[PDB]
């Protein structure tokens, strides 16, 4: 036979041989091919075998044909000088490639292959369509934990004792429901509609399924449905007293599998002594092609009946369908000012960006005059899908409130970016004079006088004085409006052409074209007038970055004071700092500290250019059209002066960095307190996955 | 090398002229003396 | 020569104690060969060091027999001459690799460790900026720059 | 013993601001410069207080745990009382 | 060697395409990235010992 | 030429060596009858780069007093290119 | 409820620093002074380490006006107030 | 006025040109005063060193800077250690 | 594989100047950045950063190449294709199909080679065309 390597190593091979990158997807570290026969494929020197040398071939063809004597191979010459045995098959029959026996490879590759395998570890789809074993729907997996590996095994043997049963009637009574829709059912017109629901199908445009091929469709799923719980059940069946191994997926159905026992070894004074904590567990593993919410009940049931002084987890892995709705969450143009690393900045998570998904406008207001075919239009939206959506009035009219389609691809934001003002001292008022309640004010914006209060803060605290002229309407009043909302102007890309223009903002040629002055050619422009009708036009701003005046009613009383007091500025670091690098080492800063930047130092052409040769022609090194990124693989905030790492020893060594001196921090290692201590929450196994 | 080879070999030939006068009275000659640019 | 620190002296038995860890050490005795073999002479002191401990590495776990006894005692005297003879053929390969690395280091311009002695140039001990301020055995103050005992041309 | 984790925590003209002082310039003062919330007054004032302006001027008292820093003087402003001791 | 990082806008390129900075930028809304500005680019060391 | 080039007492030698060499080279580029065999070990070196770099400007501009120009030559080290 | 870090807690730091800017009076707030702050009154409150830049250390850094020097070995003797 | 001494001491030393840092035992400031690296220091460092008044630290940083030099001149270039530079 | 040293000798007793041993904390070990030195934790963390700063720089000056950013059309057919992340896939190997067995990621393309995408704008070849030698002529090296 073979002993454990020799095994192990055949059944890599085997693998290896049968190895296919396409068949190793939405697998975990089990797509990962033979690691070293596989880096040897890549390797390139290895594709290059060498012939044997001119010695070698001249000997043996010497003994070959002067001597009539053929060399026999190390496998094939006799040793026992008493015995003769069979040459063996594999006898001088395996030709030598480098590309295959012995491995070499290169230490990059490698590095990056023991990084990868490590890293997708969990990165597997544990759900498939496929067959046998690898095929199911859910995954149930009970990891048994308890204080000795026998009492464990025990364990999971009645356990599998249990679910064998329980599964094999389960997947029985579903394989009778199954049958009999095979023999004959009716389709659902639910289904029907749900087959034909796209708008437009594979073939051309619109599609009309029928009864009978969604029936086509049905018996198919059901065909290999009834595939999976034959296998079950045929599976379960297997395993008898006489001869059981339930550890191998492919005999018994469900199958244990052996989990890594957690061990914690503890030193203390006695002299010295050595203890260790132990905890053995064991994963039982049922794959089943459907939900069986009465399963589950029955595997949950199990901590009840569990063993003495065993416990038991259960991990679920099961196929959800999850709908990406196009409406709530709609693909835009990259806006017309884009968004900075200011907006990215620390504790900009709580005060720039709202949450998930913005919020689009399903109501609208009709303007003045306003005909069906122009209200679609400034909504972007189709005038058949429009009546459809707003079927409850025949006719518009103005100031009355429609329902935008949620298609419309001139959807509003909640509140426009442009603020929202209302002069005091108007005589409409009722008094004819300036308006000094702050109820009053609060009626005319139609507000509270708390949303009042806050959007303005210095009336408030003056409180009127005639100081007072702007007052700031709260942000949830002021609206938006597509003119502001949307970009009336457009960016030409370099080498555009107008049609460009018109298919990117889904508008008419001729709109553009009258829309801009009927200009033929677009190459002496930077930025053309977006007409009115574009369908999918580029907004001002991001939708989700959040409106100033919501950040300034969240600081009210700051600019409330501040407007009072008139405080200017007091300079955060004294006028002689800069003298000083290392002094005044402020927390965010660190080392090591970029040095000034030379005018003209980028090359060696530049240098010569200005400092070495005034006369040389060429003014720098030939710099690329597209982008070129030094600091690789590292995004630099652009328009930053920044070093890229050196390349001597002696910069390094001399450049100011400073030594840890203090105790070292780790943002997550802390709550462990230290190597020799380590808290721990749970006695899980370092080798659990979540699932 | 050889990018505005033309012009630097008449600028050779003409710094040459200014580095002869200039090791009548130095005993080192130096290349801030001749070409580069070295001010205060 | 980057090791220019006040050091310590070791008696040549302890050093060849080391055999194997330290003074046969076979990438050192490598070297010493090199440094010879590029000097242009024959490295029979060091050949005999390498085979005495070559074979004496063979046998280093093998416990010898205990002794029968005989009174003549020529066995236990041939044994110890022998071993002495061995301790002398490594004494001899010991100062030699000694004489010989000053020697280069005086030709190469090397300054050696403080209080060595480079025949040519610093017969009394050397000594370039000691933890003591003055010499170590003679007592006198050493300059400041420590002393160029070679020329200033590279 | 665990590294410097003991429960017990000659200046240096160069080091003046780098020893037994505060990582960083910027950062303000702490907690025992200023008055947290209603006292009746404190018996002695934190050994950790940074010596102020204030501080060097009138000073009704000065007590830390006990000395009396009775010698006002503005060389000991910018460090606290521990290493002023 | 000091320099500026450089940045194209889409626009300017002969065939536009979308550039690594926005890609980042757009990472950053997603996943509420706080990005350091200054973060040396010369300070790129990974822990050998565990990589 | 050669030995008026390379037999000179120092430092009058480190301008004399630029101007022979640069003669000899221009010379030996003229004749064209003679066969010049060039060997040299190691011709990726002189095909890429030395590892000097070209001196910070602040050397060759001057400078009056050091906290003056806020200049960071003594303070930091920076790699000029090659 | 968000656990965890504290970029997972979006709405709380929010309702903190909305609270925190509605308690606080500027006029209670301009009395906190920093560290920099009060060593500008020492007579030389700046130093430069022997890290990076102690060579640029000129005698003008000194408060010379407020003492006075031994003539033979240079070190202070007295200060005044 | 203790306090005062010790830092009007490290004041007056920090102007002080106390020794040259290099070690002149050790190539590459073996070579003679009037070749080598000692004609780039005359000629490009002048200004500088003076400026910097020979302290260790400032010295080994313009040399890095100059880069004419390379990496050799500490690779390989030994220096005076920190107290035996230090005093004049 | 690496014959230099990563981990700092242990302290145990104070060493000498001797035959087998030298000093700890002298001018020979790190570069003699060990001037800069307690508790071997952190003494051990400062020697793995300068191990790191010196993987680091030799890694960088191993580098010969620069990463400019190219349009998908603009682009081989071999880099036409989607390419995972790092450490999201196998090691991807360039096209099996044509016998080019390599690692795609540490491809390195000649810049006299996309002057036609790159530089579009400048009609002269600021790079000369690449010399490429004929493999298929009888040479010094094929006349024996």
């Amino acid at each position: 036979e073979f002993d454990a390597k020799g095994r192990e190593y055949v059944q890599y091979m085997r693998e290896f041989a049968r190895f296919d990158p396409r068949k190793s997807r939405g697998n975990g570290q089990k797509g990962f091919p033979f690691r070293d026969a596989y880096l040897t494929k890549m390797n390139e020197a290895n594709q290059k075998t060498p012939p044997p040398t001119l010695e070698t071939i001249m000997d043996r063809a010497v003994r070959e044909h002067h001597q009539h004597a053929r060399i026999l191979s190390p496998l094939e010459v006799q040793r026992d000088v008493g015995r003769l045995e069979p040459i063996p098959s594999y006898a001088g029959k395996i030709n030598a490639d480098r590309s295959v026996f012995p491995f070499q490879w290169k230490t990059e590759d490698w590095y990056e292959y023991e990084v990868a395998k490590v890293r997708n570890r969990r990165f597997v789809f544990e759900n498939t369509e496929e067959d046998g074993i690898r095929g199911s729907e859910v995954t149930y997996k009970i990891v048994l934990e308890g204080f000795w590996d026998h009492h464990v095994m025990k364990l999971a043997e009645d356990v599998c004792m249990f679910l064998k049963d329980v599964g094999r009637q389960i997947v029985e009574e579903k394989l009778v429901a199954v049958r009999r829709l095979l023999q004959g059912g009716a389709v659902d017109p639910e289904l029907l509609a749900a087959f034909n629901c796209a708008r437009a199908g594979p073939f051309g445009g619109y599609d009309e399924y029928d009864k009978e091929e969604v029936a086509n469709f049905l018996r198919s799923d059901l065909r290999r449905l009834e595939e999976q719980c034959l296998s079950v059940i045929n599976r379960c069946n297997v395993p008898v007293p006489g001869a059981t191994n339930i550890y191998d997926p492919h005999t018994s159905w469900p199958h244990v599998e052996k989990l890594e026992p957690w061990v914690r070894m503890a030193e203390f004074w006695t002299s010295t002594a050595h203890y260790e904590f132990r905890k053995f567990f064991r994963v039982i593993i049922c794959k089943l092609p459907f939900q069986s919410t009465e399963f589950e009940k029955r595997m949950y049931d199990i901590r009840h009946w569990l063993h003495r002084q065993t416990s038991c987890e259960f991990h679920t892995i099961y196929r959800r369908n999850v709908i990406h709705d196009s409406a709530v969450f709609p693909t835009e143009h990259d806006p017309a000012t884009p968004t900075t690393h200011e907006h990215h900045r620390m504790f900009s998570f709580a005060l720039d960006w709202q949450s998930a998904p913005v919020n689009r406008l399903s109501t609208d207001t009709v303007r003045e005059g306003e005909n069906w075919d122009a209200v679609a239009q400034r909504l972007g939206c189709s005038v058949g899908e429009l009546k459809d959506a707003n079927a409850e009035r025949e006719t518009i009219e103005a100031g009355v409130v429609i329902n935008v389609p949620v298609t419309a691809t001139r959807r509003l934001t909640s509140f426009g970016a442009t603020p929202l003002v209302l002069p005091l001292k108007t005589t409409s008022a009722k008094d004819g004079e300036r308006i000094r309640t702050w109820e009053e004010a609060a009626a005319i914006l139609d507000c509270t006088v708390e949303e009042l209060q806050q959007c303005n803060g210095h009336a408030a605290l003056t409180y009127f004085d005639s100081s007072v002229t702007e007052l700031v309407a709260p942000l949830s009043c002021w609206t938006s409006t597509s003119e502001s909302e949307f970009s009336p102007v457009e960016r030409v890309h370099a080498n555009d052409t107008l049609v460009a223009i018109a298919k990117r903002l889904q508008c008419s040629e001729e709109a553009l074209r009258a829309v801009n002055d009927g200009i033929t050619d677009v190459s002496g422009l930077d930025f053309v007038r977006v007409p009115p009708e574009a369908r999918r036009p580029r907004r001002l701003v991001e939708p989700q970055l959040r409106p100033q005046a919501a950040t300034d009613a969240l600081l009210a009383r700051t600019i409330a004071e501040e407007e009072t007091f008139k405080l200017k500025s007091i300079p955060h670091l004294p006028q002689n700092a800069e003298r000083f690098p290392h002094e005044y080492h402020t927390p965010t800063s660190r080392f090591p500290p970029t040095p000034s930047e030379t005018p003209a130092t980028q090359d060696w052409m530049a240098y010569t250019a200005k400092y070495l040769d005034k006369q040389f022609t060429i003014s720098a090194e030939p710099a690329p059209v597209y982008n070129v990124n030094k600091l690789w693989p590292m995004q630099q905030i652009p328009g930053k002066v920044d070093q890229t790492p050196f390349e001597e020893d002696q910069t390094w060594l001399l450049h100011s960095i400073p030594v840890q001196q203090l105790e070292m921090h780790h943002h997550e290692k802390d709550l462990q307190d230290l190597p020799f201590i380590n808290h721990e929450q749970f006695p899980r196994s370092l080798e659990w996955n979540a699932p | 090398s050889l990018i505005d080879n033309e012009r630097i070999e008449k600028r050779s030939r003409e710094l040459y002229e200014k580095y002869r006068d200039a090791k009548k009275r130095s005993l080192f000659v130096t290349p801030m003396e001749t070409w580069l640019e070295v001010k205060g | 020569n980057t090791f220019l620190t006040s050091s310590v002296a070791t008696p040549p038995i302890s050093v060849i104690r080391t055999g194997p860890k330290w003074w046969a050490d076979p990438e050192r005795m490598v070297r010493q060969k090199l440094m010879y073999f590029t000097l242009g002479v024959d490295q029979l002191p060091l050949r005999r060091t390498a085979v005495i401990q070559r074979d004496l590495q063979r046998f280093h776990m093998c416990k010898p027999p205990p002794r029968v006894g005989d009174s003549t005692g020529y066995k236990r005297s041939r044994a110890a001459q022998l071993n002495t003879w061995y301790r002398r053929i490594q004494y001899q390969e010991y100062h030699m690799q000694h004489l010989f690395t000053r020697h280069v280091w005086g030709l190469l311009r090397v300054y050696p460790g403080n209080t060595t002695k480079i025949q040519g140039k610093a017969d009394d001990g050397y000594v370039g900026y000691d933890s003591v301020p003055f010499h170590r055995y003679n007592r006198a103050p050493l300059p400041f720059p420590a002393r160029e005992l070679y020329e200033r041309r590279k | 013993y665990p590294f410097l984790r003991r429960p017990h925590i000659n200046p240096s003209a160069p080091y003046f601001w780098s020893f037994m002082t505060a990582k960083s310039q910027m950062a303000f003062l702490p907690e025992e410069n200023y008055i947290t919330g209603d006292w009746t007054g404190k018996f002695f004032v934190s050994k950790r207080q940074v010596y102020t302006l204030q501080h060097a001027t009138s000073g009704a008292k000065v007590r830390v745990k006990i000395f009396e820093f009775n010698s006002p003087s503005r060389w000991n402003i910018g460090k606290e009382m521990n290493t002023l001791t | 060697g000091v320099h500026r990082v450089g940045y194209t806008h889409p626009s300017t390129l002969p065939v536009p395409c979308a550039q690594r900075w926005d890609l980042r930028l757009a990472r950053a809304r997603i996943f509420q990235e706080y990005i350091e500005e200054k973060a040396p680019g010369a300070w790129q060391l990974e822990d050998e010992r565990s990589m | 030429l050669c030995e008026w080039g390379h037999r000179a007492v120092a430092p009058a030698s480190i301008d004399r060596q630029s101007v022979c060499v640069k003669f000899l080279m221009d010379e030996l580029s003229e004749e064209k009858k003679l066969p010049v065999v060039i060997v040299v070990d190691g011709w990726n070196l002189f095909s890429h780069e030395t590892h000097f770099r070209y001196p910070h400007p602040d050397f060759l501009r001057g400078l009056a007093s050091f906290n003056e120009s806020s200049t960071d030559i003594d303070l930091y080290p920076q790699e000029l290119p090659r | 409820s968000p656990h965890g870090y504290i970029r997972h807690f979006e709405n709380e730091v929010r309702d903190l620093l909305q609270y925190v800017d509605g308690v606080t009076p500027w006029k209670q707030a301009q009395k906190i002074r920093t560290y920099w702050e009060v060593r500008s009154h020492h007579p030389m409150p700046q130093f430069n380490r022997p890290e990076v830049a102690m060579h640029r250390n000129t005698v003008g850094l000194l408060p010379a006006h407020m003492w006075e020097t031994d003539k033979k070995t240079g070190k202070v003797k007295s200060v005044k107030d | 006025r203790a306090l005062a001494d010790s830092l009007r001491a490290y004041v007056e030393f920090s102007t002080s040109k106390r020794v040259e840092p290099w070690d002149a035992r050790f190539k590459p400031f073996d070579r003679i005063e009037k070749d080598g690296v000692y004609v780039l220091m005359r000629y490009m460092m002048e200004e500088k060193l003076q400026l910097c008044n020979y302290h260790h630290r400032p010295v080994k940083r313009l040399f890095c800077n100059i880069g004419l030099m390379g990496p050799q001149i500490t690779t390989k270039a030994r220096w005076k250690p920190y107290r035996f530079a230090t005093n004049p | 594989v690496s014959t230099g040293e990563f981990d700092h000798p242990p302290f145990q007793f104070r060493q000498r100047h001797t035959f087998n041993t030298t000093p700890l904390h002298d001018a020979n070990r790190f570069g003699g950045r060990t001037a800069y030195l307690k508790d071997p934790r952190t003494v051990q963390f400062n020697v793995d950063v300068w191990c790191a700063q010196q993987t680091l720089r030799k890694r960088w000056k191993q580098r010969d190449w620069e990463v400019i950013e190219i349009p998908f059309r603009l682009v081989p057919r071999e880099q036409q294709r989607v390419i995972p992340e790092l450490y999201t896939d196998i090691p991807q190997m360039t096209d099996p199909a044509r016998n080019d067995f390599s690692n795609i990621r540490n491809k390195v393309y000649d810049r006299e080679e996309l002057q036609g995408v790159l530089f579009p704008a400048a009609g002269t070849m600021l790079y000369p065309p690449l010399q490429r030698v004929d493999k298929q002529a009888m040479t010094l090296d094929k006349y024996l």
